[PDB]
């Protein structure tokens, strides 16, 4: 299928002692690779999976180097951006960036993203066509004005449509064991008797990847969302995600429900009905 | 900005009594990132937690994983406390073993 | 692999 990279970045202000707390993790699909934590010892970019510690010295030197360079610059954005909005010394603030590409199932540029977020309110980000901005208030409209001028847009261009790509396939070929295998979910139904006349089924799809992934109900062959429940998809913790649906039915009818599951490691979509 | 943090509080496996497991505390949807998580066995805290690096969700919403080992019994509780700027006190979310 | 420069606001 398609794949993505993608960087994140936090940066919170400490106005009491010191300098912001700043976070980088950078993710090949929902695969977390790479971290940096200014509170941890090793001020180093970090391996999180076993595939990118095939890189040598010089990449962690690199990446250490510039994952560095983006915190200096979130910490001068905080303070510029304190001034922007007339904001006192006294009060912790948050920048967030994410950036990073898509490719397609051939591998090819589909999509790149650039956008920062203050307070966690939209800033600026850049348009889908990566050459213009979006500034959502007056502040981020001095921003764009800056980097029109300075052409920033440009050189992010040739980095998503660019450098992103080549180290994205570059990541995909060395983690193709993982990253390019498709844990489709494990799925099983529980019943749970609510009261007298009414149960509860519980649609269970367990230890998937990638994330994305659609579970409904259906009554009588047609889409059910009344008296149903969907938990957002969470994470096992060994890199694979969880989700249920369950739906309230009246006792004895159970066999009329089917939970249908999508997802991109089945050929087909799976149908599950308690019998 | 203030969101209030959703709480997940589940194993990694299907629980089975006396088999090691890892008990989570999925923490999502919230803002600012500063937050306090502890896993608790029958009230107490755990203390070999471990987390996630933050990281966040196209609205700009934060997410944390928090975990520990652990090895179900029938006796024995576990919950998640959390305490956020948006909650007036500890939120305490007990692991059902269904859900 | 990150971006090489990345510009202040």
């Amino acid at each position: 299928g398609s794949h993505s990279m993608r960087y994140f970045f936090t940066s919170v202000s400490r106005p009491g002692r010191g300098e912001p707390r700043f976070i980088a993790v950078g993710y090949v699909d929902d695969t977390q690779f790479v971290r940096f934590d200014s509170d941890a010892a090793s001020q180093r970019m970090e391996p999180r999976a076993p595939w990118i510690e095939q890189e040598g010295p010089e990449y962690w030197d690199g990446e250490t180097r510039k994952v560095k360079a983006h915190s200096q610059t979130h910490r001068v954005d905080l303070g510029t951006l304190r001034g922007y909005y007339n904001q006192s010394e006294a009060g912790s603030h948050t920048v967030q960036r994410m950036y990073g590409c898509d490719v397609g199932s051939d591998w090819r540029f589909l999509r790149g993203y650039h956008q920062y977020a203050y307070d966690g309110k939209d800033y600026i980000a850049l348009k889908e066509d990566l050459r213009s901005w979006t500034a959502a208030d007056m502040a981020a409209q001095t921003t764009k004005h800056k980097w029109e001028a300075a052409h920033v847009a440009e050189q992010l261009r040739a980095y998503l449509e660019g450098t992103c790509v080549e180290w994205l396939r570059r990541y995909l070929e060395n983690g193709k064991e993982t990253l390019q295998r498709t844990d489709a979910p494990k799925t099983h139904m529980t019943h749970h008797a609510v009261s007298d006349h009414e149960a509860t089924l519980r649609c269970w799809a367990l230890s998937f990847y990638p994330a994305e992934i659609t579970l409904t109900w259906q009554r009588d062959g047609e889409d059910q969302t009344q008296d149903t429940e969907l938990v957002e998809t969470r994470p096992a913790g060994d890199g694979t995600f969880q989700k249920w649906a369950a739906v309230v039915v009246p006792s004895g009818q159970e066999q009329r429900y089917t939970c249908h599951v999508q997802h991109e490691g089945l050929p087909k979509p799976l149908t599950l009905r308690w019998e | 900005i203030q969101r209030t943090p959703k709480i997940q509080v589940y194993s990694r496996h299907p629980a089975e009594n006396g088999k090691s497991n890892f008990l989570n505390c999925y923490v999502s949807g919230f803002h600012p990132s500063d937050i306090e998580v502890d896993l608790l066995k029958n009230g107490e805290r755990i203390e070999k937690v471990e987390h996630s690096d933050l990281s966040f969700s196209k609205d700009w919403s934060f997410y944390l994983l928090y975990y520990t080992e652990f090895t179900p019994t029938e006796k024995d509780e576990y919950a998640c406390r959390v305490n956020h700027v948006t909650l007036s006190q500890p939120k305490i979310v007990k692991w059902d073993r269904d859900m | 692999l990150l971006l090489p420069l990345l510009p202040p606001l």
